[PDB]
C-alpha cells in the first residue's frame, strides 16, 4: 500500500 | 473507483449509507473523508473499517476487495456535509468523486422572477439578463433561455446558495450575457424554469 498504508 | 451516490437528502435521526466501488480490488486501503463548505477534510475511517479516535461512534466503516461502505447511524445536524472515499492500495491515490449529504424537506416551487438591464448596463456596452429562481426545494431544477421566442445556449451562467440554514431550501441565479448590439437585435426575452414543485415549467419574460 502508499500513503497512510505505508507509514510503517 | 465510483462513489456513489452523487447526493442524498436526509433527516436528523436518519441512517445513511454512501458506496465506494473500486473493481480492481484494493483489499482493505480505502479511507472515508467528512468536509464541510470552506472547511478542511476530516478524516473518519482508514483502513475500511477503523474508526479514528474522536470521531464519534455513529459512523462505520465495511468492506474489502472491491466493495465499500460508509454507513451514518442516526444522523446528526453536524453530520450534513460532502463525504469522499479515498483509496491508497496504489499510487497514485486517489479520491471518489463525493457525496453531498443535504436536509430533507417538503417540495417547494421556485418563486421565479427576470430582471431586464438597466439603461446604465445597456450604455456599458455588456447586458446582463438575470434570472432569479427563489427559495426551492429539492436542489434539481433546469433553466432554459429564450430570445424572440426562440432556444438560445452558450451565453448563461448558473449560481447557487448553499442550502438555507433557516428554511432549507436554495435559491439559484442563471445570467445570461450578451452585447449591447446583441442584446437588442432582440425583442422579447424569457427564462422557464422545470422544477418537481411545478405542474408544467413556469416562464417569466419581458420586451422593450
Amino acid at each position: 500500500a502508499v500513503g497512510i498504508g505505508a507509514v510503517f | 473507483m465510483t462513489q456513489s451516490p452523487v447526493s442524498l437528502s436526509a433527516s436528523v435521526g436518519d441512517t445513511v449509507t454512501i458506496t465506494c466501488r473500486a473493481s480492481q480490488g484494493i483489499s482493505s486501503y480505502l479511507s472515508w473523508y467528512q468536509q464541510k463548505p470552506g472547511k478542511a477534510p476530516k478524516l473518519l475511517i482508514y483502513d475500511s473499517t477503523t474508526l479514528q479516535g474522536g470521531v464519534p461512534s455513529r459512523f462505520s466503516g465495511s468492506g474489502s476487495g472491491t466493495e465499500f461502505t460508509l454507513t451514518i447511524s442516526s444522523l446528526q445536524p453536524e453530520d450534513f456535509a460532502t463525504y469522499y472515499c479515498q483509496q491508497y492500495e496504489t499510487y497514485p491515490i486517489t479520491f471518489g468523486g463525493g457525496t453531498k449529504v443535504d436536509i430533507k424537506r417538503t417540495v417547494a416551487a421556485p418563486s421565479v422572477f427576470i430582471f431586464p438591464p438597466s439603461d446604465e448596463q445597456l450604455k456599458s456596452g455588456t447586458a446582463s439578463v438575470v434570472c432569479l429562481l427563489n427559495n426551492f426545494y429539492p436542489r434539481e431544477a433546469k433553466v432554459q433561455w429564450k430570445v424572440d421566442n426562440a432556444l438560445q445556449s452558450g451565453n448563461s451562467q448558473e449560481s447557487v446558495t448553499e442550502q438555507d440554514s433557516k428554511d432549507s431550501t436554495y435559491s439559484l441565479s442563471s445570467t445570461l450575457t450578451l452585447s449591447k448590439a446583441d442584446y437588442e437585435k432582440h425583442k422579447v426575452y424569457a427564462c422557464e424554469v422545470t422544477h418537481q414543485g411545478l405542474s408544467s415549467p413556469v416562464t417569466k419574460s419581458f420586451n422593450r
